[PDB]
């Protein structure tokens, strides 16, 4: 399974969540930013590692980071 | 095995290096036996795995 | 850890064929393995080193055995200039009758001719018979068994060394300087005086009679009385016939200089004296560091004391001792860098200062040895930089090295990389421009408009060493110079005879073609260095990927975001620099080979005139010399060069196949393999059989590596076939 | 404290006086790196026993009755190796190898160094004081024989006199 | 129906470079490495479908289905904690009023104040 | 004894092979002894056929244009007729052995101890019974004990024949002939 | 028996038998589900 971390520079724009093709990410309440929400990755077992979430993230540097790791059927995107 | 070994000798007998010698058929049979041994090794290790 | 590879849980759980590939590719990266400790890491490395040394000694014993058993070494010894030395016999059932006959020319049975120079070296060091070679082979086989036993033993619990033993710098350095180098050099001098020199003077000294055959009639009395000049009196005369007693002297240590007149190689007395002085220097050097006896230096104190008082180096060398000691990757990088320099020096000095009897007459062997050692040097240099980059990723601690020279390199990496880029661009622009200008003016039939710079600085260096052709009256080319008056006392006469002898390779005559090719070589060196240095210095991060160190030395990319990040890792810099290393070493070896082929062919002027434009290289080097190689087999028959013709085409094919991995990338192949899986699952009588490892396309990094390996193997095999076949089929 | 054999040096910690023949002689500190002295003592005993037999053989094959035979007649121990032939040296090597490999687990084991079982029933009616005395005597004989073998060899290839030829 | 059935797999998460088993498990608890097709009258693996007179396409027969009742029931079972949270914040019988008045999916989708508004009606 | 410790340590060092009966097992001792006995038969037949010149054109070499490069020893020098004939006889025996290894019948003594074969338990029982330095003089006739003893004798004879032929500086056929009182040549 | 026979004896063993058994052994090892 891949690792997906959210750093506290997240501004809760929800763009990574909308970008995710396998629904790894979700928005949760948080008082650290103006939007009152932060990204979360509770379902990293379904992360393929496409990094669309990172492409969508507007902060500098990224607030969501995908580190590729141990491959499974799910992370390899296999229909077989 | 009966189906395959019968046709496997043909390529060896008719096209192998010794095809133009008078022991060409015997060499073709030996080549077929060698191929069968290779295939049997494949079957054995396949079953084990 | 329940399946292969047991050292990686992450890989062992992958359900695809990837699990196998990566296991194989990660077996020797012991630091990354699950549950590894530092102590176990050092112990496993120690045992693996014993195994590697066993492999080396098995290889040497095998060369000795095959020459003794199947070679013509005795016939070669009796007649060096008219025998082709044998490497080993051929037994290949695929051969036709014509092939057997072709490969048995000059012999009764098919053979490969050796181009490794082993016969010349063994002849020079005193080997004369097959029995002696066989005894050497047996000894090395037993020594390999001993090394394997040692490797096994030092993995047993009571014999595993501790981490403190592996980190004892002063003692290891003392022993490797004084014992591994200094005493080995002394023992080699002893061999040369007792065995090789008498053999060159037509006298047999072996295990049967060496205790009662003094290597000098005066014995060891002069050595112990300090009257050492006795060992230099009466050298071999200028009419000395090697391997016979005619014209022989009795000197065992000399400083004659130059070459033996008949072998055109270094005097054996000169080499013995060289190794004796070397032994003294290294034994002395090996007493510098403090081990157990109160005296000697501590390396940490030496390092910490060297900070310039002005401060232009910041903290100086403080922190480097711990950094080097705790980082196997930095140690390996230093070892590979120095080994690369030493291998290049081996290649450069062996061709010019021929050490082995009759080696300069074996043209193909000369070409093969130079090319072999230069390619190995390139690989070693690339490795040195790769392990520097790995050190930066995995071992470098910014706080331990705060403000030292190592950290200040990182602090001005932008200036370093930009200036290296400027130098590379300048060299490329002007060297390619001069080549193209020459090509164009020659194409329009006006060769007098060529730009032909004379390599004046190098010619001045040659003159300074005594070369008289360039009309520079400087230093050793000047009769009245202090250097000449001093040097004439010891080595200058022989050296001057060799250097002003055009039949030798001692400082070959150079001209404008040498100038242009040298600037091309500098381009290759600078660009290869630029790629490797930028990879090492950006291994930890860059503006495009500021957290690169969190992702490791090798990783595919960081995705298509931020404009695209393909080939961003430091491993990718290694991968790019492999192409430039191969191209550079190719330019170097092409230059060496073409200059030597024109010299050996009796027409240096062809190189001197045609090397100044690219078409001269394409036409007069590659096209012209391809001829015997491409006719090794043809519609009319074959000869013994047919194997090289086949290997030439083989190399072209492997190189081109590497192009497939390098150009086409993963997504295409993964989609194709999806349809392959569909087909197999849906095919009756074949779907009785199923894979247990899901077929997947090769990974991004794996494909880069596979393409690079195919490219490199094809490059090497193609050039080896060309150099061997062209040199051996022409001369 | 201090070493008994070299009274101005400190004894290394491993030379506690338990093993027979210990007089605190290890000036080079060779015992400090080893985990224990069992392998070292096995080696010392094996070398010494071989040297004892080698010295005895050097004397007998020079001033003693050889076995009948043309090959077995020469009194020169170095030449004996070649004269008796490979067919006999190899049998000796193989039998020794069988004895060595059968005792492999003792050599790399934790039992008493030197004791492969060939006791002769000599140490049955003894306490530990007498067994210690016997082991001290064996180790002293081993140590004398190694020096003696070095001497004997260097007198038969550096001077080419006999062993009992004191001219 | 157990909710951790997915998590009870044989995947042992590595100590590094591994996100582990997330909300549902990293992989199926069923070993995918099963036998190929089998002769007429035989089964390749435990739960394999009998391909009848065409065993070579036996793997194209489906033994895994989702009937609508199982879908509704697992929807309720997997979201029981979210519904418990929503009633905990809006505030047994009240939940039965809300989830039958408007729906279960709608009850999940609405807000505690909005449900305080719909609870106004009776 | 040294034997039990030796076998146990070998099994601990090579467990995958020790599972099938490879290595210093009773199974390997039995099979190699059977082969040694048959090979004593074959070697005696070869000695007898060489002594009486019953092999046609023994010193003549095979035709290169007939058998090709595979029949060459060095270059175009081909193997003799006698060596090829001996090889072919042993190849007959080897084909029998390969058929037995690959396709054993259910009541057959298999080469390796396969848990799925119907003879596995019988094989383990028999192999547990056999063992010791002296052959069981209580058990005679056609029994596993006698088979093991005679296999051991045949392997010992092979070793001694190789060693004696080496010491005497003669060929193994010469030793075989001089051990039967020159009954072959 | 002579050493001159060794190539035609040994080459098929090194180039055919040994790679086949080594590849079969490695295949069996990589397909093993519990190695330790
Ligand atoms: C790939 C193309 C190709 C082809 C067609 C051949 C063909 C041949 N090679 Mg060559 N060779 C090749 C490439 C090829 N080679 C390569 C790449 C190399 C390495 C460089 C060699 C090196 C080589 C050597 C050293 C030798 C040969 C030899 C031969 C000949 C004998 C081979 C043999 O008996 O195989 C046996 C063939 C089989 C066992 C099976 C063939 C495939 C079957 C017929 C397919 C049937 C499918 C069926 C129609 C499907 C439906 C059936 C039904 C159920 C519906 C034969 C003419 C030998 C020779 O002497 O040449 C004269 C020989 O000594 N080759
Ligand atoms: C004097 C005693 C002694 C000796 C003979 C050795 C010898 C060796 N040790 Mg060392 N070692 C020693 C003491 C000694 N050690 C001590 C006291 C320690 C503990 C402090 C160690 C700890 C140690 C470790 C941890 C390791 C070794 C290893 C080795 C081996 C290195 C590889 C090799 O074989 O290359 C031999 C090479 C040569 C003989 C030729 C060297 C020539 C090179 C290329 C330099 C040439 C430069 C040239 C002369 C001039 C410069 C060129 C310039 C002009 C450009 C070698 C056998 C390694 C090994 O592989 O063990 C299995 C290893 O991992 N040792
Ligand atoms: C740098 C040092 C050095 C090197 C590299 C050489 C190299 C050589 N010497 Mg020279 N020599 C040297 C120093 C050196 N010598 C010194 C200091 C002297 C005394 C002055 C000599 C005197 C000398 C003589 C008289 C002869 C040589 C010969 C040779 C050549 C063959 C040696 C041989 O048989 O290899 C094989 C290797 C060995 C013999 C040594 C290793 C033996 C192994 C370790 C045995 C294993 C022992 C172990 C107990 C085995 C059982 C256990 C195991 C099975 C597990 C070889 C080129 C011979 C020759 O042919 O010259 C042309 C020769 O006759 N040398
Ligand atoms: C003393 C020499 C030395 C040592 C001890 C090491 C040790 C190491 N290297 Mg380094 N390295 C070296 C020299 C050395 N290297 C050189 C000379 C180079 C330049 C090429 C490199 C470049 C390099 C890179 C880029 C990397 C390493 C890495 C490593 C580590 C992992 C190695 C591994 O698992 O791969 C094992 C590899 C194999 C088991 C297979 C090797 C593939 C071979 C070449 C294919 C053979 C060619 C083909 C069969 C020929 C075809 C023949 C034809 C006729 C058909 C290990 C610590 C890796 C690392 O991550 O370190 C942390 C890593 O990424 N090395
Ligand atoms: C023969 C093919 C070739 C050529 C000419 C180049 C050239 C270059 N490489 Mg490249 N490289 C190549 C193959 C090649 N590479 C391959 C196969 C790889 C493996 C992927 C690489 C990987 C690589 C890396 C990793 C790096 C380079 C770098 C460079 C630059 C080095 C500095 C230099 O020489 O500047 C001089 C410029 C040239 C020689 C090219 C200009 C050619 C002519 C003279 C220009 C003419 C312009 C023309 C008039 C305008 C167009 C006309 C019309 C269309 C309008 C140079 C541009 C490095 C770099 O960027 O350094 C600054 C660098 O880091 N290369
Ligand atoms: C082990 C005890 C031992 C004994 C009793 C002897 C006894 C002797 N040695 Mg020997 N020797 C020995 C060990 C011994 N050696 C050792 C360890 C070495 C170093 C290798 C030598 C090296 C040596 C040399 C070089 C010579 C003697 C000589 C002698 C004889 C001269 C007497 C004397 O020592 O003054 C005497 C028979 C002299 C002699 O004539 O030998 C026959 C002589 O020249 N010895
Ligand atoms: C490591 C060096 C080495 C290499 C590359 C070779 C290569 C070869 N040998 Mg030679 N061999 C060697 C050492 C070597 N040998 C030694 C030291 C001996 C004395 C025991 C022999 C005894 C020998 C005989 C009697 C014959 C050969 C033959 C051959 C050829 C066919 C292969 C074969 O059937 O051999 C079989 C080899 C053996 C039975 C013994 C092999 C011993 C070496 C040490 C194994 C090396 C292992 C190696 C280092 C592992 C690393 C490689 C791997 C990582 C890729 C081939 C050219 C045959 C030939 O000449 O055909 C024309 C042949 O008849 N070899
Ligand atoms: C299976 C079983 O259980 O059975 C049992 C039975 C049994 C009997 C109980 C057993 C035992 C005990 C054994 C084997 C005992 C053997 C003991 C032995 C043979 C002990 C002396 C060696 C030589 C020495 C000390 C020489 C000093 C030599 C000196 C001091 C010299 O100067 C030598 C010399 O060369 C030079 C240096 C200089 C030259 O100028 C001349 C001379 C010659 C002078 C075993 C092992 O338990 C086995
Ligand atoms: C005691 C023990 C030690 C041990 C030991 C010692 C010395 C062990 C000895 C081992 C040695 C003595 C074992 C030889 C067997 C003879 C072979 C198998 C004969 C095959 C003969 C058969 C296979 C071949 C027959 C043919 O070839 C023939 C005849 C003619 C051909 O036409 C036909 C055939 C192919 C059929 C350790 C292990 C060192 C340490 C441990 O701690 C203690
Ligand atoms: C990255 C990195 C790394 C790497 C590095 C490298 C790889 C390097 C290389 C380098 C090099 C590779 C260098 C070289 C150098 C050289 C030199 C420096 C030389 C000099 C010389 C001289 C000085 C000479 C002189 C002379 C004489 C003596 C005589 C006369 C002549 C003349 C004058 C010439 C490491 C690991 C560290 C770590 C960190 C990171
Ligand atoms: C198959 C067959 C068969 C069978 C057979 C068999 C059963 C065999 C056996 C065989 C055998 C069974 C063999 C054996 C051999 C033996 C030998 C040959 C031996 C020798 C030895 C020796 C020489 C010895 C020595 C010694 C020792 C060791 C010790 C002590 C001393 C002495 C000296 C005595 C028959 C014919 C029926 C029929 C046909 C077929
Ligand atoms: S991680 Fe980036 S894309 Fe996702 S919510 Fe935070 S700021 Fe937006």
């Amino acid at each position: 399974s891949h690792t997906v971390k959210i750093y506290d520079t997240c501004i809760g724009c929800t763009q990574c969540v909308r970008a995710c093709p396998t629904d790894v990410l979700e928005m949760v309440p948080w008082d650290g930013c103006k939007s009152g929400q932060i990204a979360s990755s509770p379902r990293v077992e379904d992360c393929v590692g496409c990094k669309r979430c990172e492409t969508a993230c507007p902060t500098d540097f990224l607030s969501v980071r995908v580190y590729l790791g141990a491959e499974t059927t799910r992370s390899l995107g296999l229909a077989y | 095995g009966l189906a395959h070994g019968y046709f496997l000798i043909g390529p060896f007998a008719q096209l192998g290096p010794l095809r133009n010698s008078d022991i060409g058929l015997l060499a073709g049979f030996l080549s077929t036996i060698g191929l069968i041994l290779i295939l049997t090794l494949g079957l054995t290790i396949y079953g084990a795995a | 850890a329940t399946k292969f590879p047991k050292f990686s849980q992450a890989l062992a759980q992958d359900p695809a064929t990837r699990r196998i590939w990566y296991g194989i590719a990660t077996a020797h990266d012991l630091e990354a393995h699950d549950g590894m400790t530092e102590e176990n890491l050092y112990q496993k490395i120690f045992a693996s080193h014993f195994g590697h040394l066993a492999i080396i000694f098995l290889w040497t014993s095998g060369n000795l055995f095959h020459v003794a058993w199947q070679g013509n070494f005795e016939k070669w010894v009796s007649n060096p200039l008219k025998t082709r030395p044998i490497a080993h016999s051929i037994w290949d059932p695929h051969f036709g009758e014509s092939a057997l006959k072709a490969f048995s020319k000059g012999n009764t049975y098919p053979v490969n001719i050796t181009f490794s120079g082993l016969y010349q070296w063994w002849y020079t060091i005193g080997f004369r018979t097959n029995q002696e070679l066989y005894k050497g082979s047996i000894g090395l086989l037993l020594l390999a068994s001993v090394l394997l036993i040692a490797g096994w033993l030092h993995l047993q619990p009571k014999f595993r060394p501790s981490l403190s033993w592996f980190k004892n710098n002063e003692s290891r350095l003392n022993h490797h300087l004084s014992g591994l180098l200094g005493f080995s050099s002394l023992a080699w001098t002893g061999h040369l005086v007792h065995v090789a020199i008498p053999a060159s003077r037509g006298v047999h000294v072996g295990w049967d009679n060496f205790l009662t055959t003094p290597p000098h009639p005066a014995g060891l009395t002069p050595f112990f009385t300090g009257n050492w000049t006795v060992y230099a009196e009466n050298p071999d005369s200028a009419t000395h016939v090697f391997n016979t007693s005619e014209g022989s002297g009795t000197a065992i240590l000399t400083f004659l200089g130059g070459f033996h007149p008949q072998t055109q190689s270094l005097w054996l007395s000169d080499m013995a004296h060289h190794h004796l002085a070397i032994a003294v220097v290294f034994i002395v050097a090996g007493h510098m560091y403090r081990t157990n006896f109160g005296i000697g230096h501590n390396m940490k104190e030496i390092l910490d004391a060297h900070r310039p008082p002005g401060g232009r180096l910041g903290a100086g060398h403080v922190g480097l001792f711990e950094t080097i000691t705790n980082s196997l990757h930095m140690q390996l990088g230093l070892a590979l860098a120095c080994l690369g320099v030493a291998t290049s020096l081996t290649a450069q000095h062996m061709y010019a200062l021929t050490p082995y009897a009759y080696l300069s007459k074996d043209f193909t062997t000369e070409a093969a040895l130079y090319t072999h050692h230069q390619y190995i040097a390139g690989f070693l240099m690339v490795g040195a930089f790769a392990h520097g980059a790995i050190f930066f990723v995995r071992d470098y601690d910014p706080e331990l090295n705060k403000n030292n020279v190592l950290a200040r390199m990182l602090e001005h990496k932008e200036a370093i990389i930009s200036h290296l880029s400027w130098a590379s661009l300048f060299l490329g622009f002007h060297t390619l421009g001069l080549y193209i200008h020459n090509d164009t003016v020659v194409a329009f039939g006006q060769p007098e408009k060529q730009i032909l710079f004379e390599p004046l600085f190098a010619e001045y260096i040659q003159a300074a060493s005594g070369k008289a052709v360039y009309q520079f009256n400087v230093l050793l080319a000047s009769s009245t110079s202090p250097a000449t008056a001093a040097g004439n006392q010891v080595w200058l006469p022989g050296w001057l005879e060799a250097i002003n002898n055009p039949k030798t390779d001692l400082f070959l005559k150079i001209g404008p073609g040498d100038f242009l090719v040298h600037h091309a070589i500098a381009l290759g060196l600078h660009v290869t260095a630029l790629i490797l240095v930028k990879g090492a210095l950006d291994a930890r991060g860059s503006k495009l990927m500021p957290d690169k160190k969190d992702f490791g030395y090798s990783f595919p990319c960081d995705g298509p975001g931020r404009g695209g990040t393909c080939d961003i890792s430091a491993w990718d810099a290694f991968y790019l620099a492999m192409f430039w290393m191969l191209n550079t070493i190719g330019w170097v070896t092409f230059y060496w080979h073409w200059k030597h082929m024109t010299i050996w062919g009796g027409n240096p002027g062809q190189f001197d005139e045609s090397s100044n434009y690219i078409m001269g290289w394409l036409r007069d080097y590659l096209w012209l010399n391809s001829s015997p190689l491409i006719n090794g087999y043809n519609p009319f028959g074959m000869n013994n060069l047919s194997v090289w013709s086949w290997m030439f085409l083989f190399g072209h094919l492997i190189w081109a196949t590497g192009f497939m991995f390098l150009i086409s990338w993963r997504g295409y192949w993964q989609e194709l393999i999806e349809t392959l899986v569909w087909a197999h699952e849906r095919t009756p009588l074949a779907n009785l059989i199923r894979w247990r490892d899901k077929p997947v396309a090769l990974s991004i990094v794996q494909a880069r590596l596979v393409g690079l390996v195919h490219f490199s193997v094809g490059y090497i095999l193609t050039y080896a076939a060309f150099v061997i076949a062209s040199t051996s089929g022409k001369f | 404290e201090m070493s008994k054999s070299i009274p101005f040096l400190t004894v290394p910690e491993k030379l506690d006086g338990s093993m027979a023949g210990d007089v605190g002689f290890d000036p080079m500190g060779l015992s400090d790196i080893q985990t224990d002295l069992n392998y070292a003592r096995w080696a010392e005993l094996k070398h010494g026993r071989i040297c004892m037999l080698a010295v005895v053989g050097m004397v007998w094959q020079e001033y003693g009755p050889h076995l009948p035979g043309d090959a077995y007649a020469t009194k020169d121990p170095w030449e004996a190796i070649s004269s008796v032939g490979f067919a006999s040296n190899f049998q000796t090597l193989l039998a020794i190898g069988v004895v060595e490999l059968a005792n492999w687990n003792k050599y790399y084991g934790d039992g008493t160094p030197g004791d492969i079982g060939w006791t002769g029933g000599q140490l049955s009616k003894m306490n530990d004081a007498q067994i210690k005395t016997r082991m001290e005597s064996e180790i002293v004989h081993c140590r004398l024989a190694m020096i003696a073998f070095i001497g004997a060899t260097h007198q038969t290839f550096l001077l080419h006199k006999g062993l009992l030829d004191f001219s | 129906v157990d909710l951790d059935y997915g998590m009870k797999n044989s995947y042992v998460p590595a100590t590094g470079g591994d996100g582990g088993q997330g909300q549902f498990g990293a992989q199926s608890p069923n070993d995918w490495r099963v036998a190929g097709t089998s002769p007429v009258g035989e089964t390749s693996y435990a739960g394999a479908a009998d391909g009848g007179e065409e065993p070579w396409f036996a793997e194209a027969i489906s033994t895994v289905s989702l009937d609508l009742q199982k879908a509704d029931e697992t929807l309720k079972a997997f979201t029981k904690d979210a519904a418990a949270f929503k009633i905990e914040e809006f505030a047994d019988a009240a939940m039965e009023e809300l989830v039958g008045k408007l729906g279960y999916s709608k009850f999940l989708e609405m807000s505690t104040k909005q449900l305080m508004k719909t609870w106004g009606t009776l | 004894s040294v034997f039990d410790d030796a076998v146990k340590d070998w099994a601990e060092e090579y467990p995958q092979f020790a599972a099938w009966g490879w290595g210093p097992s009773v199974q390997a001792e039995i099979w190699n002894g059977r082969h040694a006995m048959f090979g004593w038969v074959v070697m005696c037949a070869c000695a007898y056929a060489k002594g009486h010149g019953l092999i046609p054109d023994a010193d003549q070499t095979l035709d290169l244009k007939e058998w090709g490069t595979l029949a060459t020893i060095s270059g175009k020098n081909t193997i003799t007729n006698e060596r090829a004939i001996i090889l072919i006889a042993n190849v007959h025996a080897l084909m029998v052995g390969l058929a037995a290894t690959i396709s054993p019948n259910s009541f057959a003594d298999t080469l390796l101890l396969d848990p799925n074969h119907p003879m596995y338990e019988w094989q383990m029982e028999r192999n547990s019974k056999l063992g010791g330095v002296m052959p069981n003089l209580g058990k005679m006739g056609v029994t596993p004990e006698a088979e093991l003893a005679n296999g051991r004798m045949a392997m010992m004879g092979i070793i001694t024949c190789i060693a004696y032929s080496g010491i005497q500086g003669q060929s193994m056929i010469d030793t075989i002939n001089e051990w039967v009182g020159g009954a072959y040549f | 028996m002579a050493a001159s026979f060794l190539p035609s004896i040994l080459v098929p063993l090194v180039g055919l038998i040994f790679p086949a058994f080594s590849m079969a052994l490695f295949f069996l090892y990589v397909q093993t589900d519990d190695i330790a």
